[PDB]
């Protein structure tokens, strides 16, 4: 039963993908922004769930190799990391396309990551945290979606609509957007619902989301889906821990008002 | 990403030519041989100490060219070469976009098949071709007149 | 029709040239200032139509070469990457005229650059996005144009004049302009239904551009032709995906209202 | 602050460690010494232009090591090294944390003392070492494992 209890724990600590309706819209969305080559910009709240549902539109279409000729990638995923510059973001383009980088000028990797990107045949550049890369390789990108014709989505929180606001060219060529919702109604009940047969994969003990169950996460949450998952892993960890079967009514008092 | 030799090609051309494919520098391409400095060396045309059975083994094992095809990108023994100036034939390069080892022979003037001198530098603005490893492009990298275009002034 | 169907989303997917009075204004000009060397700057807003317009007087004088001397292009047409250096600008113009570089100092690059920019003959130097290179470049466009008699176009959004407003020399040498309009009255009209009859190249159903129709892309496009392309584009995509034979109102409302 | 110089210590990594308990840049060393920019051509190995007797002795008047014994910090006339790639012995830097000059070596490939391939490169995560001078811990700068740490990595 122990090796069972570390194995709940660790699936637990784990995250999954439960797909919803939110994700759905999204990766629909994206399928038409791509069979047009339309570079778009999702933007969203702070801990929603927009890179989850970008790194499933990623995974989806999971390239497909030839024998002898380079994979063909159609969607790229980068998520660049704070303050990139344009040498650092060409080195990840190359680098998630498995074109590991050759020393050189800031030329030189552009040249060989127009190169590769031309080469795989890639249809969308899914550029997550879109807020943190400098304004100069905005230009960079700009260039990538003029010329090599790939339909960039740029990902991120509102931060990155003020970023691109003060820009000029940016603003106007990606304007079309997808606001992420905050999913409160019927339909967060069923996302409640959802994630217990699915996420929290427990014994079923008729616990069903009770009234006040629902009133005790639509005030801890505040329709935020990743404050759903975190509520809920740590509740279900803490039953685990304490030898409780099930979730009570305790530990989710405990974890609301550790939350607020 | 390998690269076929075209006929008569030089080393320093192939080598340069299987960096580009590959955007390695020549200290990267010799240690991925693990020979190091020599790359370079050799993209120069400087062989003091000849190429030896081990280092052409260890770059053919990079580029899977076997050595004795590598060979064949340097001058047959006893066939004295230069390493300056570089040459060119332009009528040569517009039919196969490589430099010709056999332009760098100190008893080539003439290309044979063309019935054309050689080129020691560029025909309209007199710029001299750098070490083949680096004809990136098949132009002179001042004027830009390409290198098959230059066939209209060879003599 | 499935065949027929890729046909037509291929044929969307891809852009075209309308010529258009603004095109013409800009051609005019162009020749204009070609036929008595004249460097200038053309300005204007983004996403409005300055780099087709440029392609299009780019390709009018496609160059015709001789038999065995280079060839002779009239038109140079540039776009430098973001902070683009001397070597890179020089690089690009030798490029362009089909000329490879040599590997040497910045001294070598500038001397090839001259000498075939001299041999080919060249009469026009278009610089689209002219506000991304670098102000130690703009000394080495004036000697250009100085001592090569080469009538240099800068070609930017409005961001490119506050660029050259800081420096002294560019300002004044290049201070004619052609500000590209906004293009909002029945030449507008006339645009949607030009675009109508060509670009979307679809069976004639009559739509005509009615009041509504017109009244919806007004609110839309704000006067832009790239936003009219791509409202147009999307319409007709996603029209043709759901299986409607022309485009209704409710794709243009959906399209305008993901816009704004 | 003097320091005593390891047995076989290299030039480079000699100078770095100077500068270290001095908290001094290679300029400021240069300057110290009178000699100004060759410091830092020395620190990464570059020696076209051999060390002088004047400037060894300008060397050796700041750091209070003789000449003679700055001289042994080099390999010895006829030796050819390299100034890259930098290597190392980790079982050695466990005995004597410094970069060895013989390990610049062009002959050499193994650690006599240890019968163990020397280091071209982290085993740990392949990042290349710094110029001896910049030798500033004994760890990788890149993942930071111990330099001591790598012998058990070394084949
Ligand atoms: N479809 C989904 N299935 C399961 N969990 C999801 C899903 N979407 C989001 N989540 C949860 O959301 C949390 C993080 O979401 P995500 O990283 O996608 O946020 P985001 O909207 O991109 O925001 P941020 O920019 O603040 O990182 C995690 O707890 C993750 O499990
Ligand atoms: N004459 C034209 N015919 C057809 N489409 C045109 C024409 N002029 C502009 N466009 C459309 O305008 C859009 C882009 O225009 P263009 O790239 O020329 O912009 P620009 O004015 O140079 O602005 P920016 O500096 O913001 O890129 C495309 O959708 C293109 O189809
Ligand atoms: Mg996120
Ligand atoms: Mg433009
Ligand atoms: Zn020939
Ligand atoms: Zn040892």
């Amino acid at each position: 039963d122990d090796e069972w209890l570390q194995a709940e724990i660790a699936r637990l600590k784990g995250k999954s993908i439960v797909p919803l309706q939110q994700v759905k819209t999204l990766h629909d969305w994206l399928d038409g922004k791509r069979k047009a080559r339309k570079s778009c910009r999702v933007v969203g709240e702070s801990r929603t769930g927009k890179t989850v549902a970008c790194d499933a539109y990623r995974y989806r279409h999971k390239p497909q190799q030839e024998a002898g000729r380079p994979p063909t990638v159609p969607v790229v995923y980068i998520r660049p990391h704070q303050k990139c510059g344009p040498k650092d973001l060409f080195k990840k383009i190359t680098e998630y396309l498995k074109y590991r980088v050759t020393k050189g000028t800031v030329s030189d990797f552009r040249d060989r990551t127009i190169e590769v990107l031309k080469g795989c045949g890639v249809e969308m550049l899914i550029i997550d945290e879109a807020d943190r890369l400098k304004p100069e390789t905005f230009a960079d990108v700009r260039d990538i979606a003029e010329d090599l014709g790939i339909a960039v989505v740029l990902v991120g929180t509102d931060r990155l609509d003020a970023v691109i606001k003060r820009d000029e060219q940016v603003l106007e060529r990606f304007r079309a957007h997808l606001r992420f919702g905050k999913l409160s109604g019927e339909d967060f009940k069923n996302t409640v619902e959802m994630w217990e047969q699915m996420v929290l994969k427990l014994p079923v003990s008729s616990n069903l989301k009770s009234k006040e169950m629902l009133r005790i996460l639509t005030s801890a949450t505040e329709g935020y889906i990743g404050r759903l998952d975190e509520i809920l892993r740590e509740a279900a960890i803490r039953s685990l821990s304490r030898g409780l079967k099930k979730i009570d009514k305790a530990v989710l008092q405990e974890v609301a008002k550790e939350y607020k | 990403f390998l690269i076929k030799p075209y006929e008569g090609e030089s080393l320093s051309h192939f080598l340069g030519r299987f960096r580009r494919a590959n955007h390695l520098s020549a200290s990267g391409l010799g240690t991925l041989a693990g020979i190091g400095a020599i790359v370079a060396r050799w993209e120069r045309f400087h062989f003091n100490p000849r190429p030896s059975q081990q280092e052409l083994e260890a770059i053919a094992s990079v580029v899977e060219v076997d050595a004795q095809r590598l060979a064949q990108m340097l001058p047959p023994a006893g066939v004295g070469m230069q390493h300056e100036p570089i040459r060119l034939c332009g009528a040569c390069y517009a039919e196969s976009p490589c430099h010709r080892i056999e332009w760098q022979y100190k008893s080539v003037w003439k290309c044979d098949r063309h019935q054309l001198k050689i080129l020691a530098k560029c025909p309209n603005c007199q710029a001299p071709f750098k070490m083949p490893a680096l004809w990136e492009d098949g132009c002179c990298h001042r004027c830009r007149m390409p290198f098959a275009e230059m066939a209209k002034l060879q003599k």
